[PDB]
Protein backbone atom coordinates (compact mmCIF):
# COMPACT_ATOMS: atom_id res chain seq x y z
CA UNK A 1 0.00 0.00 0.00
CA UNK A 2 2.55 2.30 -1.04
CA UNK A 3 1.92 5.65 -3.53
CA UNK A 4 4.23 7.84 -4.96
CA UNK A 5 3.09 11.08 -6.83
CA UNK A 6 4.43 12.36 -9.77
CA UNK A 7 3.95 15.73 -12.28
CA UNK A 8 2.74 15.99 -15.63
CA UNK A 9 2.59 19.59 -17.38
CA UNK A 10 -0.92 18.55 -19.51
CA UNK A 11 -3.56 20.43 -20.84
CA UNK A 12 -1.56 23.62 -21.31
CA UNK A 13 -3.96 25.89 -22.43
CA UNK A 14 -4.48 29.83 -23.40
CA UNK A 15 -1.68 32.04 -24.13
CA UNK A 16 -0.09 31.00 -20.31
CA UNK A 17 -2.36 28.77 -18.80
CA UNK A 18 -1.03 25.08 -17.23
CA UNK A 19 -3.03 22.86 -15.53
CA UNK A 20 -0.18 20.30 -13.83
CA UNK A 21 -1.70 17.28 -12.37
CA UNK A 22 0.10 14.25 -9.93
CA UNK A 23 -1.52 10.61 -10.79
CA UNK A 24 -0.56 9.09 -7.90
CA UNK A 25 -2.46 10.71 -4.05
CA UNK A 26 -2.29 9.35 -0.61
CA UNK A 27 -5.68 8.76 -0.75
CA UNK A 28 -6.55 12.47 1.34
CA UNK A 29 -2.83 14.05 1.36
CA UNK A 30 -3.59 15.50 -2.09
CA UNK A 31 -6.20 18.78 -0.41
CA UNK A 32 -3.33 19.63 1.88
CA UNK A 33 -0.72 19.04 -1.01
CA UNK A 34 -2.84 21.71 -2.70
CA UNK A 35 -3.08 24.23 -0.63
CA UNK A 36 0.37 24.18 0.11
CA UNK A 37 1.21 24.93 -3.34
CA UNK A 38 -1.34 27.34 -3.91
CA UNK A 39 0.00 29.06 -0.49
CA UNK A 40 3.81 29.08 -1.48
CA UNK A 41 3.76 30.27 -5.49
CA UNK A 42 2.31 33.46 -4.54
CA UNK A 43 4.45 34.60 -1.81
CA UNK A 44 7.15 32.71 -2.47
CA UNK A 45 8.08 32.98 -6.10
CA UNK A 46 11.14 35.53 -6.62
CA UNK A 47 11.25 37.31 -10.18
CA UNK A 48 13.51 40.03 -11.66
CA UNK A 49 12.36 43.63 -12.51
CA UNK A 50 13.45 47.00 -13.27
CA UNK A 51 13.98 48.75 -9.85
CA UNK A 52 15.71 52.33 -11.47
CA UNK A 53 15.17 54.08 -14.87
CA UNK A 54 17.40 57.02 -15.99
CA UNK A 55 15.88 59.59 -18.57
CA UNK A 56 18.62 60.81 -21.07
CA UNK A 57 17.00 64.52 -20.27
CA UNK A 58 15.14 64.44 -17.40
CA UNK A 59 15.35 66.33 -13.36
CA UNK A 60 12.53 64.60 -11.85
CA UNK A 61 9.63 61.96 -12.49
CA UNK A 62 7.19 65.16 -12.92
CA UNK A 63 8.75 66.49 -16.57
CA UNK A 64 7.37 66.77 -20.32
CA UNK A 65 9.83 65.86 -23.34
CA UNK A 66 9.63 67.94 -26.53
CA UNK A 67 7.61 65.92 -29.23
CA UNK A 68 6.38 63.20 -26.88
CA UNK A 69 2.65 62.56 -26.11
CA UNK A 70 3.47 60.28 -22.83
CA UNK A 71 4.53 61.78 -19.68
CA UNK A 72 7.80 60.92 -17.66
CA UNK A 73 5.52 59.12 -14.86
CA UNK A 74 3.16 57.75 -17.58
CA UNK A 75 6.28 56.62 -19.24
CA UNK A 76 7.56 55.01 -15.78
CA UNK A 77 4.06 53.79 -15.60
CA UNK A 78 4.51 51.52 -19.06
CA UNK A 79 8.07 50.09 -17.65
CA UNK A 80 6.77 48.53 -15.07
CA UNK A 81 4.24 46.78 -16.57
CA UNK A 82 7.17 45.51 -18.65
CA UNK A 83 8.38 41.42 -17.95
CA UNK A 84 11.93 40.66 -17.41
CA UNK A 85 13.22 36.85 -17.77
CA UNK A 86 16.86 36.85 -16.31
CA UNK A 87 19.89 33.85 -16.39
CA UNK A 88 19.89 32.71 -12.78
CA UNK A 89 23.44 33.64 -12.07
CA UNK A 90 23.07 37.28 -13.56
CA UNK A 91 21.31 38.23 -9.99
CA UNK A 92 21.70 42.62 -11.32
CA UNK A 93 22.35 44.04 -14.26
CA UNK A 94 21.76 47.13 -16.34
CA UNK A 95 19.94 47.94 -19.76
CA UNK A 96 20.56 50.67 -22.36
CA UNK A 97 18.02 51.63 -24.69
CA UNK A 98 18.97 54.45 -27.57
CA UNK A 99 16.32 54.97 -30.16
CA UNK A 100 15.74 57.30 -33.26
CA UNK A 101 12.69 56.06 -34.66
CA UNK A 102 10.08 58.99 -35.57
CA UNK A 103 7.38 56.36 -34.69
CA UNK A 104 6.39 54.36 -31.16
CA UNK A 105 9.23 53.59 -28.59
CA UNK A 106 8.87 49.64 -27.63
CA UNK A 107 10.38 47.47 -25.10
CA UNK A 108 11.52 44.81 -27.87
CA UNK A 109 13.39 48.12 -28.66
CA UNK A 110 15.88 47.36 -25.84
CA UNK A 111 18.92 46.05 -27.32
CA UNK A 112 19.55 42.62 -26.68
CA UNK A 113 22.24 41.86 -24.36
CA UNK A 114 23.06 38.49 -23.19
CA UNK A 115 21.39 36.87 -20.68
CA UNK A 116 18.51 40.02 -20.71
CA UNK A 117 15.00 38.62 -21.90
CA UNK A 118 12.21 40.51 -22.84
CA UNK A 119 8.80 38.66 -22.83
CA UNK A 120 6.71 41.94 -23.43
CA UNK A 121 7.77 42.66 -27.42
CA UNK A 122 4.13 44.49 -28.04
CA UNK A 123 4.27 46.53 -25.17
CA UNK A 124 5.61 50.23 -26.01
CA UNK A 125 7.09 52.44 -23.19
CA UNK A 126 6.71 55.44 -25.30
CA UNK A 127 5.34 57.36 -28.21
CA UNK A 128 7.41 60.09 -30.57
CA UNK A 129 5.13 62.59 -32.37
CA UNK A 130 8.21 63.85 -34.30
CA UNK A 131 11.78 62.40 -34.92
CA UNK A 132 13.84 63.05 -32.12
CA UNK A 133 16.94 60.55 -30.05
CA UNK A 134 15.79 58.87 -27.07
CA UNK A 135 17.90 57.50 -25.07
CA UNK A 136 17.18 55.48 -21.06
CA UNK A 137 18.77 53.22 -18.79
CA UNK A 138 17.20 50.65 -16.20
CA UNK A 139 18.31 48.52 -13.84
CA UNK A 140 17.13 45.02 -13.45
CA UNK A 141 17.74 42.66 -10.90
CA UNK A 142 16.33 39.67 -9.26
CA UNK A 143 13.46 40.32 -6.15
CA UNK A 144 10.56 38.88 -3.85
CA UNK A 145 7.62 40.57 -2.93
CA UNK A 146 8.31 41.29 1.41
CA UNK A 147 5.28 43.44 1.74
CA UNK A 148 4.99 47.10 1.30
CA UNK A 149 5.96 48.25 5.28
CA UNK A 150 9.53 45.93 4.88
CA UNK A 151 10.61 48.01 1.87
CA UNK A 152 13.72 49.07 1.00
CA UNK A 153 13.57 52.63 -1.20
CA UNK A 154 17.14 51.79 -2.58
CA UNK A 155 20.00 54.41 -2.80
CA UNK A 156 20.14 56.79 -5.62
CA UNK A 157 23.44 58.37 -7.07
CA UNK A 158 22.34 60.12 -10.39
CA UNK A 159 20.73 63.46 -9.67
CA UNK A 160 18.34 61.91 -12.43
CA UNK A 161 17.97 58.59 -11.27
CA UNK A 162 14.42 57.84 -10.29
CA UNK A 163 12.70 55.16 -8.02
CA UNK A 164 10.78 52.50 -9.38
CA UNK A 165 8.48 50.05 -7.69
CA UNK A 166 8.67 46.87 -9.03
CA UNK A 167 6.51 43.58 -8.78
CA UNK A 168 8.68 40.58 -8.40
CA UNK A 169 6.10 37.28 -7.86
CA UNK A 170 4.91 36.44 -11.42
CA UNK A 171 2.04 33.79 -10.79
CA UNK A 172 -1.29 35.94 -11.70
CA UNK A 173 -3.45 33.17 -10.43
CA UNK A 174 -3.50 30.09 -8.99
CA UNK A 175 -6.03 26.94 -9.07
CA UNK A 176 -6.28 23.16 -7.50
CA UNK A 177 -8.68 20.73 -7.68
CA UNK A 178 -8.95 16.50 -6.36
CA UNK A 179 -10.34 13.73 -8.23
CA UNK A 180 -10.51 10.29 -6.67
CA UNK A 181 -9.73 7.39 -8.83
CA UNK A 182 -10.69 4.57 -6.05
CA UNK A 183 -7.88 3.67 -3.18
CA UNK A 184 -5.79 6.93 -4.71
CA UNK A 185 -6.94 10.15 -6.03
CA UNK A 186 -5.10 12.83 -8.49
CA UNK A 187 -4.38 16.50 -7.90
CA UNK A 188 -5.38 18.92 -10.29
CA UNK A 189 -3.96 22.41 -10.46
CA UNK A 190 -4.03 25.30 -12.89
CA UNK A 191 -1.41 27.93 -12.82
CA UNK A 192 -1.57 31.51 -14.61
CA UNK A 193 1.96 32.96 -15.10
CA UNK A 194 3.44 35.78 -17.50
CA UNK A 195 5.13 33.11 -19.24
CA UNK A 196 8.84 33.86 -17.45
CA UNK A 197 9.28 30.97 -15.74
CA UNK A 198 7.95 27.53 -17.17
CA UNK A 199 4.89 26.26 -14.68
CA UNK A 200 6.21 22.89 -14.02
CA UNK A 201 10.02 24.26 -12.75
CA UNK A 202 7.88 26.70 -10.38
CA UNK A 203 5.73 23.98 -9.17
CA UNK A 204 8.86 21.87 -8.28
CA UNK A 205 10.42 24.94 -6.43
CA UNK A 206 7.44 25.63 -4.16
CA UNK A 207 7.25 21.60 -3.38
CA UNK A 208 10.82 22.10 -2.22
CA UNK A 209 10.04 25.44 -0.29
CA UNK A 210 7.40 24.19 0.95
CA UNK A 211 9.71 20.75 2.15
CA UNK A 212 12.16 22.59 3.36
CA UNK A 213 9.96 24.85 6.03
CA UNK A 214 8.82 21.56 7.23
CA UNK A 215 11.87 19.35 7.43
CA UNK A 216 12.20 21.14 10.97
CA UNK A 217 9.29 19.37 12.39
CA UNK A 218 10.68 16.08 11.57
CA UNK A 219 14.07 16.96 13.74
CA UNK A 220 12.31 18.93 15.94
CA UNK A 221 15.13 20.80 16.85
CA UNK A 222 16.56 24.66 16.47
CA UNK A 223 19.36 23.14 13.59
CA UNK B 1 8.45 89.99 -18.07
CA UNK B 2 10.54 92.75 -18.29
CA UNK B 3 7.62 94.88 -17.87
CA UNK B 4 7.58 94.69 -14.23
CA UNK B 5 8.68 96.51 -11.04
CA UNK B 6 12.28 94.25 -11.26
CA UNK B 7 10.81 92.48 -8.24
CA UNK B 8 7.75 91.12 -10.11
CA UNK B 9 5.45 92.50 -7.83
CA UNK B 10 5.93 95.21 -5.75
CA UNK B 11 7.09 93.25 -2.38
CA UNK B 12 5.69 95.16 -0.16
CA UNK B 13 8.00 97.78 1.09
CA UNK B 14 10.80 96.87 3.72
CA UNK B 15 11.53 93.15 2.40
CA UNK B 16 14.32 92.30 0.75
CA UNK B 17 13.88 89.25 -0.96
CA UNK B 18 11.59 86.38 -1.20
CA UNK B 19 11.95 82.93 -2.44
CA UNK B 20 9.31 79.86 -3.42
CA UNK B 21 9.83 76.67 -3.21
CA UNK B 22 6.87 73.75 -4.88
CA UNK B 23 7.81 70.01 -3.59
CA UNK B 24 5.67 67.39 -4.89
CA UNK B 25 5.16 63.95 -2.96
CA UNK B 26 3.12 60.42 -3.65
CA UNK B 27 0.58 59.14 -1.35
CA UNK B 28 -0.51 55.71 -1.15
CA UNK B 29 -3.52 54.04 0.69
CA UNK B 30 -2.27 52.98 4.00
CA UNK B 31 -4.64 51.78 7.33
CA UNK B 32 -6.79 54.16 8.87
CA UNK B 33 -7.14 56.19 6.12
CA UNK B 34 -11.28 56.82 4.80
CA UNK B 35 -12.84 55.75 1.67
CA UNK B 36 -16.50 56.77 1.32
CA UNK B 37 -19.06 54.96 -1.69
CA UNK B 38 -21.52 56.89 -4.04
CA UNK B 39 -24.43 55.34 -1.99
CA UNK B 40 -23.21 56.97 1.36
CA UNK B 41 -21.47 54.01 2.74
CA UNK B 42 -18.31 55.16 4.40
CA UNK B 43 -15.29 53.19 6.10
CA UNK B 44 -12.08 53.65 7.46
CA UNK B 45 -8.90 51.02 6.53
CA UNK B 46 -8.28 48.75 9.63
CA UNK B 47 -5.55 46.22 8.00
CA UNK B 48 -4.00 45.19 4.20
CA UNK B 49 -3.79 41.13 3.68
CA UNK B 50 -1.75 39.00 1.34
CA UNK B 51 -3.37 38.01 -2.24
CA UNK B 52 -3.78 34.53 -0.79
Amino acid sequence: LEFVPNIQLKEDLGAFSYKVQLSPVEKGMAHILGNSIRRVLLSSLSGASIIKVNIANVLHEYSTLEDVKEDVVEIVSNLKKVAIKLDTGIDRLDLELSVNKSGVVSAGDFKTTQGVEIINKDQPIATLTNQRAFSLTATVSVGRNVGILSAIPTELERVGDIAVDADFNPIKRVAFEVFDNGDSETLEVFVKTNGTIEPLAAVTKALEYFCEQISVFVSLRVP
Amino acid sequence: KKKSITQSNELSPGVLKTVKVFVAIKKRIQPGDKMAGRHGNKGVVSRVLPVE
